[PDB]
């Protein structure tokens, strides 16, 4: 079964976002930015060392801009996305780690808290036959 | 020629009771074939030389396949009947890729075990033990029945 | 079908002295199910051939479980108890996952040992020695009896 | 069980350091900075290896400025920092070292020292049933 | 309950040879509590089925601690006499954190060895085997005295 | 169990082996309505000898020995796990004080086909109690008369 | 011990063994109000042989020997650990100096059934003491008589 | 040592066992004033026996025959390292040329008690020399009348 | 001088049924010989000194070949010939970089087992046991018989 | 206390010929003393419980060491003497830091060989086997000879 | 003193048959001198105390030298013939940087063994048995002769 | 070799053991001037055994069988490797062929001492050749007389 690309775990996972908690949440990514809101950000993708099923490890971020501290939308994104989502079928979401840099830093004229997350996809087993 | 034959092509496949179809062991991973040959000693000391005198013996084979386990599959469901019920079974190595068998015989399932890690899957080992001749189907015709 | 069953659903569950709870080991880690048979040697050399011939011969089975140890737990006081009253204890082993038994069977706590490394948590090992027939529940009728 | 926030995490201990050392100390990063003040810096959070249980790695970092040499009260800081903190239920602390670059350099008209936290969080323990 | 013990926690305790003061071993860095039963065999083969039988056999159990080595403790003191009285030796397993002992029974010192690296401190192993029964003071009321 | 059976032949013809688990010895009970099959049976020998009678003549071209076969006996050594309350082992302990000869068989139990069967005397009946061990018995039987062979006569097939 | 005991039957039917460790040999003291069991002891061997006098007739039909039962007889061998001191073994001593009979019975601690009692005569009472080892003896009853069964018989049950 | 002894168990009720090298074989000296215990001592072996004599009438109702007691011996034979300066193997050889019977006792050199004395007479004296170990003497010495074991009569604990 | 060999250049050849072609195995990766000769124990201890005297006995020596395995190779295809039929086989060794023999002889196929994983290629391995002499090529005069 | 001593302090020394000096042999980097007793199996199944019965047997003690060679070193000419004269080696083992004896014994030397790695030193390891008893000055007065 | 010798400094020569050259066996890589002497005990347990009483034994001796394998060097022109004879060799270990010899003796090739992987260069293997007295130059007056 | 012998005890007291590589086995030839060592000795066994007469009467208290001692035998059993030109087994055949009985003498080579000497007759000379062995030869000794005893008696130490 062919690999998944980052952007159909990009789209799901907006999804779940968007249906869950009601979050407008964008997947384009920007530099200079303005006014609350929240962004998703692909890193990179892998392969996980596994000697029983093709799995591969994505790892994503998660920016949070706001003008006030926001603890409550913070903590909700990270429930949401660690309880997990769901996957176009075939694929198999196995485990949502934290990795990477977590931060909370303030910007111009709002605070910035950037949570990364690594999700573990199994697509196939190895064995032959 | 080819130069190689991938690992990932050349299967274990047994044959259910009556016989009529060839069950691939489901969840394959791994898998060796030990043919071996006595030797013995024809050392006499009225020889010059130096050297020790040997000559070729018995042979005998075995096979180890191991892989995940899967319970519900039939190729799964036929080894656990063979294995309690004490009946020789008919092991088959098929090249999937070139459709040429390799090795035909009569084993006994001397060992089937299975390991069950709490952070992996179910695995599962099985040895066979020589019964008799190990058809070499490389070097004898036949024997390409693909199942 | 199922393709796989992953390894942190298959646990051991233990008979308690009146036999009417099944308990679970608690602090189950790792789970090993051998399962072998002798091989008996028939050679008798005015057959023909050139193959050394073989039978299967008896059976054997045997537990190995390792962990960590709670010393309160339930199902760790009663392993004391057979272990100490020389009882032949009821194992089963259990899918928890798809929710079927897989093997049950008499056995004997032949090994009951534990390690207190000073960096890690206390984790325990248990070897039990089949007595008898294990029953291979994945292809009998019945034997589901959950907890 | 699900694994912490670093948000949480800073917040505990911020709630720490005011309740027992009466210390102002803010989470939010700011990169210019004038006069004196305290700060925590959220670096990362990674899962360690441990095949017992589930626990995890929050690196932090405290930004000490000083118009002059305090010394006793990073002194204070370090002190109760490795004394341990109050996590929520379902969480406890299994260490607390130091690790990364601690430093201690002069920077416009102030000093500026950085002291490096790394502290371990066991979630739950690694075992079927 | 706990659902865990932390592994520096589990102490190994001797008693002095009055028996008035319970010295902890000093230098401890790690603990292995064996016990084991044997298996006797009583295959009678005018009995159906196929799978072999067993017994309980005999029991046995054995103790090895290894750490760092201080020569002027008292406990290194006590050892050095027993080892050299060929005198059985109290020893007692101690979970020191939640005031609770485990196993308490007579060995005899089999092994006093210790080796010294170049670059890192003198370490210390000893192995203590029964003399008798390994008493559980889990299934056992008693037994708490701490130091 | 196909392709022609190129490399696997289940065709029967023979049995090539005998498992010693199938081959049992049997005793009759006193009234004889009974085989009881002894309990804990773990070893078995069939002794059967002849005798040679030594006809050397002074007289006789060549150089070599002449004899004729002798009388004939028998004897059955069995050995195994003892327990004292089965009834094969009660019925032993009774044959044995009461000198009474007792009916003897050796059983195929897997082909259904009897082997000897005769009558014989209890000349030994011993038994071991190794500490380590399994407490064991050894049974000796001498042979009173032919041991009627049933692999070449017909008939003697009741397995219990 | 459930599910209908579908795998593990735990139905006493049988003993199917005897392990080792439960037969034991005692012994009468010389008022024979205590029964002794013998300290240390590690091996035991119980032997009853029967001799087989021989009526071959040379005018019968057939071609095998005829043999009968003869006369009985029976011994026992016991060796194990030796203590100087115990009770046991300050009454076989005496037994042995004074060659008088001694009344000795086989006993299953976990039956609690008497098996075989008689009266015997220490013929050997021999010991060694290896250097590396422990000092062990050995002891060689020889029987006057009836060996009774109480595997058969009812009555002799005492455990001591 | 303590908690009420509630898993160590030392209180003396028996040895429960005499190590072997607690055991050794001791002579007198020419003069009887000496005893000396034979150096290199590694194995030691006192058989006793006692002779059967059998009684078998035709007339006694049963099955089984009847012994009676008949005579006694006994004899010792100890082995082990050989010196040849060591006063005990200078007074062996005196003995054994000069066909005079010595005093032998055996002794636990731990209980301080003795076991057995007696008279015997060096049946054989011989030793061997492996050349890739210790060269060994074995000993075997007949006795001439009674071994009075002193487990049961009272004295014979001169230690030497 | 070469100062060393390199290991690509030393390879196995077989020689055919007739014996008119020598062909190299097809598929070689690996190699070794091995040639050893027994030890006698002459310690009669009338000799002064201190020193354990010994003479020497018999010599064998063995081959281990592995390496990729292609069904199709008609160096494959006659090592198995060999095997079958229990017949001596010629084997030599080949610098074919110096186009100069090594080692000659006649030997018994042993073991010819094979092994195939998931992740990579089927691998075979070849035991060779010596029939007598190995005449080295390095010091007698002639065997550079090239292919 | 110390609560632990340093391996670079404790220190391996023979005594010359004569004995009037300790060397300490030069070049050592590892030690290990085993000191280790036997045990019998004393079991008459007379008894209450289910344990095996065991006394301590014999004692014997060995020392191993290993370090840099260096053949000049008066200490190492000294250890070559004892092994070809086959005489026995009083050897202690001190610690260098404070200033105290362990452990002084008789030994022959049973093992002395040693290494030349290409890219390395050259290394030298000692067996040490002791005829009887290995005194601990531990526990006793006296043994404080350093040099 | 020098307090270390460069292991690339010790060398292992031979004399040839004649004996009027000492050769330096080409790719030297490795060596290994091993000298050891046998235990009899003599445990008599007469002797107060609780140790077990020893002696020494017997002694022998062995060398092993590995490296790289140029077969047109004459040294391995000379080791090959010795091995084919049974003829016994003369062996001196020579330490080329302070030009000391350090052992001399009689030794028996008794294995000669070498590997040829495809990735790397072909390396050989030899085994010597000592015959006899292993002489320790390194005591002894004389034994510089360097070749 | 110091510290007051704290714990090395260098005091030479005893041997405690000698090793067989020390006894040796040596012939005189057939002048009677050298004492040949035999070569490839390799082991060492000398018997010496003597005869028990009964003297048991039906009339002594006890129960126990006296005894007197007979007759002395002494036998020696060597082996270990041949070499055809040795000159001391160019001795032994010559002896062997002959009936000469051969003075023969024990040497521990280490202490210089005598042991036992005597006149003896080769009584069985054999040797076998294992292929994979090297060729060793057995010999046994039978004694005419008296083996006279050096360690009890002064002299006999001629060393060779």
């Amino acid at each position: 079964m062919k690999s998944l690309s980052f952007m159909r775990v990009l789209e799901a996972v907006r999804t779940m976002l968007q249906e869950k908690g009601g979050l407008d949440v964008s997947i384009v990514m920007r530099n200079q930015v303005e006014m609350p809101t929240t962004m998703i950000e692909m890193i990179d993708q892998e392969e996980e060392e596994s000697q029983t099923a093709w799995k591969e490890k994505y790892r994503f971020a998660i920016h949070h801009y706001t003008n006030e501290q926001d603890l409550a939308g913070v903590e909700k994104i990270d429930t949401l996305i660690q309880m997990g989502f769901i996957l176009p079928e075939g694929y198999k979401l196995v485990a949502v780690r934290h990795c990477g840099k977590q931060n909370l830093v303030k910007e111009n004229t709002l605070i910035h808290a950037k949570t990364s997350f690594e999700v573990s996809i199994c697509r196939e087993l190895k064995v032959k036959i | 020629a080819a130069k190689a034959v991938a690992g990932k092509d050349v299967i274990l496949a047994v044959f259910n009771a009556a016989g009529d179809k060839l069950l691939a062991v489901a969840g394959q991973q791994g898998l060796t074939v030990n043919r071996s040959k006595d030797s013995i000693e024809i050392t006499s000391k009225d020889t010059v030389g130096g050297w020790k005198s040997k000559i070729g013996g018995m042979k005998e084979w075995s096979i180890e396949n191991d892989g995940l386990y899967v319970a519900d599959a039939e190729s799964h469901k036929e080894l656990a009947k063979y294995f309690e019920s004490d009946s020789p079974v008919c092991v088959k190595i098929i090249n999937q890729a070139s459709k040429k068998g390799l090795f035909g015989g009569l084993a006994i399932v001397a060992d089937y075990s299975f390991e069950a890690p709490f952070d992996e899957a179910m695995t599962y080992s099985v040895k066979l033990d020589g019964m008799g001749a190990l058809v070499d189907l490389t070097i004898t015709e036949g024997g390409d029945q693909m199942p």
